[PDB]
């Protein structure tokens, strides 16, 4: 289908068009520092207060209202700010289908790009100034609807392989992850 | 005339470089792709709608999400690499074997030619248990991703089979 999901970001899209997308932290930090990314969805849904340094995953929203209070939440401070407009692709995860009753934050309702996510997946944006969305979208001429409009979200059973619970996790002892679970988890 | 091309292979296999060697004309410095890329490229009047997803163990159950409508099969293998060969024939007759990659033609990229220890084309076309396949057009091209030698032969051969 042709659904689609929203970020509140604070690159402008000058940024992320010069980035070549929505790109994970880990991205920067692998061509800077050798950093391997982290892709242990687990890891990304817990972060650390912000995201890591080294976290592979975009989180997204399913919805404007949740993009906007991202926005108003966790990019709280920030004078301007983005909400992008994404196309569904088959690197994206629903993090609580995922992660199931161990979601370490299940009201974010999140999903999330595994190696990030290219300009031409982004249909467009909308700008929040200084907390007000009256601004109409903006629409991405590098956007490519023939790319996405066939592809669907991993399922969350493709999903339960990267889901990098720590080892002695009990969900690992557990269906469905059981089957996906390294050497003695 | 666009032909959809999945590009697929292990991890290493130099994938992503020969993508953007094909779309830059350089080389670049990649990143373990987790993700996907996709370019389209142009060449002798094909445009060539190119899908590169990562060949790491844990999202290779992703890459049949990129099966439905791909024309062409780009499957890139590390010559120098003989301890994951037969890993990488594995995966090349998981992916030309599903439903949706039946009627795909399949280009192999035997890359990292310029290796001294790196396998030969006849040798690749044997560990990659293809030599009694005359059911499908394939066509193993010899290359170097980063010098760019072998890559628009292989879109020639691509090219005349579409
Ligand atoms: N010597 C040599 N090195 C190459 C060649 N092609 C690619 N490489 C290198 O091998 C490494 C892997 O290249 P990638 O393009 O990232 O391989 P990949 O298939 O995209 O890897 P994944 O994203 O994990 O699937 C890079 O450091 C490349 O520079 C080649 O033809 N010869
Ligand atoms: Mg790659
Ligand atoms: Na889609």
């Amino acid at each position: 289908n042709d659904d689609k999901l929203y970020r509140a970001d604070s690159r402008p899209p000058d940024e992320i068009k010069q980035s070549g997308g929505l790109m994970p932290r880990g991205q920067s930090e692998y061509f800077d520092r050798g950093t391997q990314m982290n892709i242990n969805l687990y890891d990304h849904a817990r972060g650390t207060q912000f995201v890591r340094h080294d976290d592979g995953y975009v989180s997204t929203s399913i919805s404007l209202r949740s993009a906007h209070l991202v926005g108003q939440t966790i990019l709280s401070g920030h004078s301007t700010y983005y909400i992008y407009v994404i196309a569904t692709a088959p690197n994206m995860f629903n993090v609580n289908d995922v992660l199931g009753a161990y979601s370490p934050h299940p009201d974010d309702q999140d999903v999330s790009a595994l190696g990030g996510i290219p300009y031409s997946q982004i249909y467009g944006w909308y700008r929040v100034h200084f907390g007000v969305l009256d601004e109409q979208l903006h629409r991405n001429r590098g956007y490519r609807d023939r790319y996405y409009s066939n592809l669907d979200i991993a399922p969350a059973a493709d999903g339960y392989g990267l889901a990098g619970f720590p080892p002695e996790h009990r969900a690992w002892r557990e269906e469905p992850w059981i089957h996906h679970a390294p050497p003695g988890s | 005339k666009e032909m959809r091309i999945l590009m697929l292979g292990l991890d290493a296999a130099g994938k992503t470089t020969i993508l953007y060697k094909l779309k830059l004309g350089q080389s670049v410095t990649t990143i373990p792709t987790v993700g996907f890329n996709v370019e389209t490229v142009t060449y002798k009047n094909v445009k060539f709608n190119v899908w590169d997803v990562g060949g790491l163990d844990k999202i290779r159950p992703l890459w049949r999400h990129y099966y439905t409508g791909t024309q062409g099969l780009i499957f890139v293998v590390d010559c120098a690499d003989r301890d994951r060969i037969d890993e990488a024939r594995q995966e090349l007759h998981r992916i030309i074997n599903d439903r949706e990659m039946r009627d795909a033609i399949i280009l192999i990229f035997a890359n990292k030619q310029d290796l001294p220890d790196a396998m030969k084309p006849h040798e690749i076309q044997e560990k990659l248990g293809l030599t009694r396949i005359r059911d499908r057009n394939w066509y193993v091209q010899p290359s170097c991703a980063t010098s760019g030698d072998g890559l628009y032969e292989g879109l020639t051969w691509l090219t005349s089979n579409y």
